[PDB]
């Protein structure tokens, strides 16, 4: 039961008590996924319009 | 002094944050019109509460927060509620139609058209900060926005604020208060794209907050108001170290330093007590050994699970009220000889204790009674892995039939991102088992 | 209309309980993978404990205690006893045991050799037995070299404990035997002992000069029915129930099963379960637990009761399946999910 | 402001939608002149979903009445709530559809479709943020069925990202206007499988058997049937018209209710259905047993024959939201063998404080069950009985259709039944 690093101040205090010792995607790549998604929506919506056209 | 910006994404994120900033103004003595009589330094200053609030020349204490939702109904409540004079219109951003509980709609379709706007507003707040610490992101796993637009925002925040810290307050989906079905999908999708960008996330299970509203507060059908007022009480205990004087959890960097040894395992567990009903005739005040001893009862866990069959990696005790260090140590010693607290062999078996003498402020006319001493324990347990299993099992049962996969695929997303993210969760559960079990 | 599930098709005990539940007409069985249930009859290994207690409006009960394997594993128990203060290393009713890991993988190889060398140094008995949880695989020998070598030829955790050289012998027959008590622990952690017990005896005369022929030493019901030649001579199926055995203790020894043995069995059971209670209890948990155990006991010539192992998935006697299973429903299930005596159990009070 | 554009076409579509607006206008407190006279603010909270705000605080339903003959709409304009509608939203011809799907979809209806789509554009442009379109009509006639499907095919082309719900009344020989009702149904069902996000099936036999047997009505009439549909339509639109925790739009609801793009045909139910013992307050357990009872469902399908993919129940009236969670979570855990165990938590419940006009409490049932295939099987049988002999085809071939297109509509509906089948096992 050891208390270490006891810091006291006006509105409280803090400390540590030890009981036992120890035994990214860039911006170019994020624009491609968003635009790649925007293209599959354009594609699908294009098929829908080509289907309604027939 | 270093500032902390708050970001609320989705209905859950917005409402929760709205109850938080109500509690903050009561804890710091900030009036609805923004005035803070106790603040003698007018127009500026580097006090401990200024990390969340700014100051105008007219003495208005304004939060450093942002509310983002793709539908205006929830944010209009803030634009006209009791605390409408706090925020200015820049900080409130609203689309016109939501993501219909669809992640693909919040990340790609809709979010793409608003992402730049939110960053520009977050930028304006960073321009006031002399030393921005990072951001606290409130959001739900279930909503299409809190799950979809949040991950996209997180991905961008890591690009424009690389060295800054980003914590999370995530609402984990519980079917008892939710009428949605495709929530298991959003959760696993938002966690796969946000994992590498979040430094520490605190999960709150609507199922856990719900029961505490029925068992302790005697509320037969808890509403979002009841749930939010309680959630903000925990949010306050976890963020008071940034808004008051002290030395424990003084800046966002210390949250990972103290609670997160390994990067991917950044999901602490929150335990709070006491939770007393105001409607009660009158309650006998619990001792320090009693509320502390309650931090090991599942009934007071923000996520339901059994830590007795997991291993600990860290453990913080944030006391508030009439608590002296002597009593904390004694209560701790008594808990070790009776409880099963197994740490990992590559970590010391210890506790970090912080004490704040101001007792928990209770909202006038609220559900919670005023207590003389409350405590909130944060502890990184491999027992919290139970939450990922339940959610993964639901993901599999649905994905095995491709149920609902067309709504997502119909917004541009690829089906591979389903198995690509599911494979990642299968690895996350694999990391918890390497550290906890023998 | 209560609902339950069956995930263990091999459990003879809970295949009978499942039949009784359906016989009452107020229980409805579901697919082994249906989540909306009140009672789960799960599997032995890797029982998904983490998914219980999360279905809205469903009170859920399982037939196992998460973590009870500490008491039901050969090595796990020897460790629990020596490391748990409630039992201490000087435990009086547990034979001096040692956890021994093979040399191909802590290990008590040295601590064992220190005790083995002091017995041989005082002209004392030194017959040890080797055994592991990976057995149908037992070796009895008075040589420490044969034991440790027999363990190196295996690849799992073995335990070497003192072999009782002076066990009580029934008559006529001069034969070894063991006792099997069935303990049922409900959700409130009330320890119920089945008034009825079984004695699994050996039909071969005990010979203290031959440990190779492991038939007169191991009283397992599967070793007597395969290697023994006097099966069913003295008692049917080498099973003597408390009525006849208690009748034997009064004629030959002038005592009663209750006083000379049952008082100790009623004590060892309380000790093992109250010890691990702070770890496996489901008092304030979101779901509920309950489990049936099988305590195996040894009885020496001095009328002392020893604890061998504790079975987690124990079978029951053919003549006691009906009575014990009905009791399981009355106390373990119906108490949680009531329906629309003279208890067959002996409740062992204690301080929670 | 999430506006919904309502279209009602054909005799049935108008007579039902007419009572529909007559029902919800009463709940929101709007008299036949568009004047509000309610005593609660919840009535005006989400009032702009179906009503536009005109000058003088007038509320004008956002509906478009469509038909190829004048009769059905002359009665609406001069009927109960006739004046409430917008005088310009009356788009009608003079020739009629002759109960012929080809006349509403290819010839007569094609001549008028443009002027209707122009009115739709006036209501859509002024919509701050359009939710989607809901169409009321019958599938066994000419205009509503024929021109209705055409009007859906042209609404998706101009609004490919807006939601489309239909209240489609299925024909029944027991309540039959003409013998060609199987043909007109089979052709529309394929149009609904393709261009509708949600279709509520309202079988006339169920509506008739619900009036005759349960409501003890000796001689049912079309009006009596339309009373039920009115109460039901009101029930399913509660989430979109009143506030509360349940904030929903058509897409948000469609996402949670439709697991597969083609299996979006819902069978609704309502409770209570009491005959004139009519004032006896019905207990919560009584509403939940009937609401889940086949006799109280309007698709004429036995749910115990199929399996539920998703099921939603909405209650109204001041009751116990705690006991509500109890009785619902009771029927589930007592008849779970009919729910698919691969869609977690498919059964959900909502509570609304405002009850229908003259009811302590009600309960609507929105089920997405594979048992709906029984409805498409009866149609396909009646279709094949005639098409095999090419009976009555001359009404259609004379309008420009080929026999090939009939064989296609047949095959398309038989696939639908096959798709529903593999999910039932
Ligand atoms: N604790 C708590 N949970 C909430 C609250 N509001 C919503 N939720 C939960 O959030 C989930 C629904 O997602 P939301 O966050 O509301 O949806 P969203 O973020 O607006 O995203 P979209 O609806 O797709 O635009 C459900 O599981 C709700 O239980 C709240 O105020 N408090
Ligand atoms: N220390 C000891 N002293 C005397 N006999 C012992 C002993 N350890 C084991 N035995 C004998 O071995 C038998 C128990 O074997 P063990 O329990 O190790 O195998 P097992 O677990 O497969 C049988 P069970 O079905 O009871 O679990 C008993 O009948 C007993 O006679
Ligand atoms: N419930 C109900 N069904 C109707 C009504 N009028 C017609 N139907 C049904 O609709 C079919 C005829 O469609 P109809 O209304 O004539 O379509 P229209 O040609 O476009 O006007 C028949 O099968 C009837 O069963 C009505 O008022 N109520
Ligand atoms: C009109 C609609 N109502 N709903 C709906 C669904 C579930 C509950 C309540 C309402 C739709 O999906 C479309
Ligand atoms: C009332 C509501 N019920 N539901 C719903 C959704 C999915 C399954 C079951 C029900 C809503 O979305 C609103
Ligand atoms: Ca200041
Ligand atoms: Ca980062
Ligand atoms: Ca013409
Ligand atoms: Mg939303
Ligand atoms: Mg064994
Ligand atoms: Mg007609």
């Amino acid at each position: 039961m050891e208390v270490i690093e006891l810091n006291k101040c006006t509105s409280g205090q803090s400390f540590e008590v030890i009981l036992k010792p120890p035994s990214d995607p860039s911006l170019e790549e994020i624009q491609k996924k968003l635009e790649a998604a925007e293209e599959r929506r354009k594609y699908q919506e294009a098929e829908l319009l080509k289907h309604l056209a027939e | 002094m270093r500032e902390c910006i708050s970001i609320h994404v989705g209905q859950a994120g917005v409402q929760i944050g709205n109850a938080c900033w109500e509690l903050y103004c009561l804890e710091h003595g900030i009036q609805p019109d923004g005035q803070m009589p106790s603040d003698k330094t007018i127009g500026g200053g580097d006090d401990s509460f200024n990390t969340f609030f700014s100051e105008t020349g007219a003495g208005k204490h304004v939060p450093r927060a942002v509310f983002v939702d793709l539908e205006p109904t929830v944010i209009d409540e803030v634009r006209t509620g009791t605390y409408r004079q706090l925020f200015h219109p820049e900080q409130l951003i609203t689309g016109k139609e939501d993501a219909a509980n669809n992640y693909a709609r919040g990340h790609y379709t809709i979010g793409k058209e608003i992402i730049d706007l939110v960053l520009d507003r977050i930028r304006k707040l960073a321009d006031q900060c002399t030393g921005l610490q990072g951001f606290l992101v409130f959001h739900s796993f279930g909503g299409g926005t809190g799950s979809g637009f949040t991950s996209l925002l997180m991905e961008r925040l890591s690009v424009d604020y690389g060295k800054k810290s980003k914590l999370e307050f995530s609402i984990y989906p519980a079917p008892q208060v939710s009428t949605a079905v495709v929530e298991p999908y959003n959760s696993i999708l938002t966690t796969h794209t946000t994992l590498e960008h979040s430094d520490c996330a605190f999960m709150v299970d609507n199922e856990a907050i719900y029961d505490i509203c029925r068992r302790n507060l005697d509320i037969e059908r808890p509403t979002y108001t009841n749930l939010n007022r309680l959630i903000s009480q925990i949010v306050s205990s976890i963020t008071a170290s940034l808004r008051f004087d002290g030395a424990l959890n003084v800046d966002l960097t210390e949250f990972q330093t103290n609670l997160v040894p390994y990067p991917r395992i950044h999901f602490p567990l929150a335990t709070y007590a006491p939770v007393i009903s105001a409607e009660k005739a009158y309650h006998e005040q619990l001792s320090v050994a009693e509320i502390t001893n309650a931090c090991f009862e599942p009934a007071n866990q923000m996520v339901k699970c059994d830590p007795r069959h997991g291993k600990y990696m860290a453990c913080c005790l944030l006391y508030r009220g009439d608590v002296v260090p002597k009593d904390v140590n004694a209560a701790i010693a008594t808990i070790k000889t009776k409880r099963s607290i197994q740490f990992v062999d590559w970590c010391p078996t210890g506790f970090k204790v912080g004490i704040n003498y101001q007792p928990p402020t209770v909202v006038p006319g609220g559900d919670l009674a005023k207590v003389q001493r409350a405590v909130c324990m944060l502890s990184n347990t491999t027992a919290i892995a139970e939450a990922w299993a339940r959610l993964d099992h639901k993901f599999d049962l649905m994905y095995a039939k491709r149920a609902f996969v067309h709504w997502y695929v119909g917004e541009g997303m690829e089906e591979g991102e389903f198995s690509e993210a599911r494979e990642d969760m299968a690895a996350l559960e694999k990391d918890y088992e390497e550290v906890g079990v023998d | 209309m209560y609902t339950f599930v069956v995930r263990d098709e091999n459990s003879s005990v809970y295949a009978e309980v499942s039949r009784l539940l359906l016989a009452t007409g107020q229980w409805k069985r579901l697919r082994k993978d249906n989540p909306r249930f009140n009672l789960m009859l799960g599997e032995r290994n890797r029982l998904p404990f983490g998914r219980l207690g999360h279905e809205p409006g469903l009170v859920q009960l399982v037939n196992y205690y998460r973590g009870a394997d500490k008491l039901c594993r050969k090595a796990s128990l020897v460790k629990l006893i020596k490391t748990s203060p409630e039992l201490s290393e000087s435990c009086t009713w547990f034979p001096e045991s040692y956890v021994i890991y093979p040399t191909n993988l802590t290990d008590e190889r040295e601590v064992f050799l220190a005790a083995y060398n002091r017995r041989r140094e005082g002209r004392e008995g030194n017959v040890w037995i080797a055994k592991s949880s990976a057995g149908a695989g037992i070796l009895i020998s008075s040589e420490a070299s044969e034991l440790l070598d027999f363990i190196d030829e295996q690849g799992q955790v073995h335990v070497i404990q003192k072999y009782l050289e002076k066990p009580l012998l029934l008559e006529p027959g001069h034969r070894k035997f063991d006792i099997r008590s069935w303990v049922l622990v409900d959700h409130l952690y009330n320890i119920y002992l089945y008034r009825e017990g079984v004695l699994r005896t050996s039909s071969e005369p005990y010979n203290s000069a031959n440990f190779q022929d492991k038939t007169c030493h191991l009283t397992n019901h599967c070793i007597q029915k395969e290697y023994s030649k006097n099966y069913g001579r003295y008692e049917e199926g080498n099973e003597m129930f408390f009525e006849e055995f208690n009748q034997y203790l009064m004629d030959a020894l002038n005592t009663t099963l209750e006083n000379s043995i049952l008082l100790q069995i009623k004590h060892i059971i309380r000790s093992c379960l109250m010890c691990i209670e702070p770890a496996i209890s489901t008092k304030h948990l979101h779901y509920q637990s309950f489990q049936l155990f099988g305590f195996d006991f040894m009885v020496d010539e001095e009328l002392k009761v020893w604890l061998i192992e504790v079975n987690g998935a124990p079978a029951c006697a053919q003549k006691l399946y009906a009575e014990l299973c009905q009791g399981i429903v009355d106390v373990a299930i119906s108490s949680v999910f009531p329906l629309a005596p003279t208890s067959i159990f002996i409740k062992l009070h204690h301080h929670h | 402001m999430r506006e919904i554009v309502h279209i009602q076409a054909g005799q049935c579509g108008n007579q039902i939608g007419a009572k529909f607006w007559e029902v919800i206008s009463d709940e929101h407190g709007i008299d036949p002149t568009g004047s509000y006279h309610g005593d609660s603010d919840l009535q005006l909270e989400r009032i702009n979903v179906y009503y536009n705000e005109a000058t003088g605080n007038k509320y004008v339903p956002r509906a478009i009445l469509v038909d190829l003959e004048p009769g059905t709409m002359d009665s609406v304009r001069s009927g109960p709530f006739g004046q409430i509608f917008r005088p310009d939203n009356f788009v009608f011809g003079q020739s009629g559809a002759g109960n012929n799907w080809a006349k509403g979809h290819y010839t007569e209806g094609a001549e008028l479709v443009d002027s209707v789509l122009d009115v739709v554009r006036k209501e859509s442009e002024s919509c701050d943020c359009l939710q989607g379109f809901q169409l009321t009509h019958s599938l066994g006639g000419g205009t509503g069925s024929g021109m209705g499907t055409l009007l859906i095919s042209k609404i998706r082309e101009e609004y490919p990202d807006r939601i489309m719900n239909t209240f489609s009344v299925m024909p029944s020989p027991k309540v039959s206007d003409t013998v060609v009702e199987p043909y007109n149904a089979t052709l529309s069902v394929h149009q609904l499988v393709e261009n509708t996000d949600e279709t509520y099936c309202i079988d006339n036999e169920a509506l008739y058997d619900i009036c005759f047997r349960t409501l003890k009505l000796t001689t049912p009439t079309y009006g009596d049937l339309n009373h039920l549909v009115s109460a039901t339509m009101s029930g399913v639109t509660t989430c979109l018209r009143f506030p509360g925790q349940l904030n929903a739009d058509l897409r948000k609801l469609a996402v949670n209710m439709v697991p597969f793009p083609r299996l979006h045909f819902f069978m609704p139910g309502f409770a209570p259905l009491t005959s004139r013992q009519q004032y006896r307050a019905l207990t919560v357990p009584e509403l939940t047993q009937q609401m889940f009872d086949s006799k109280n469902m309007m698709a004429a399908c036995d749910p115990r024959h199929g399996r539920y993919l998703t099921v939603a129940a909405i209650f109204r009236g001041r009751m116990s939201m705690k006991e509500v969670d109890e009785q619902m979570l009771n029927v589930q855990n007592k008849n779970s063998s009919y729910f698919v165990e691969w869609i977690p938590n498919n059964v959900k419940t909502a509570v609304c404080d405002i009850p229908p006009r003259g009811l302590k409490m009600s309960a609507t049932f929105i089920g997405n069950s594979t048992a709906i295939q029984e409805l498409f099987k009866r149609i396909s049988e009646q279709f094949t009985a005639m098409f095999r002999r090419k009976a009555f085809l001359h009404w259609y071939t004379g309008e420009g259709m080929d026999e090939m297109e009939f064989t296609e509509a047949e095959s398309n509906m038989n696939d639908l039944v096959s798709e529903y089948q593999q999910y039932q096992d």
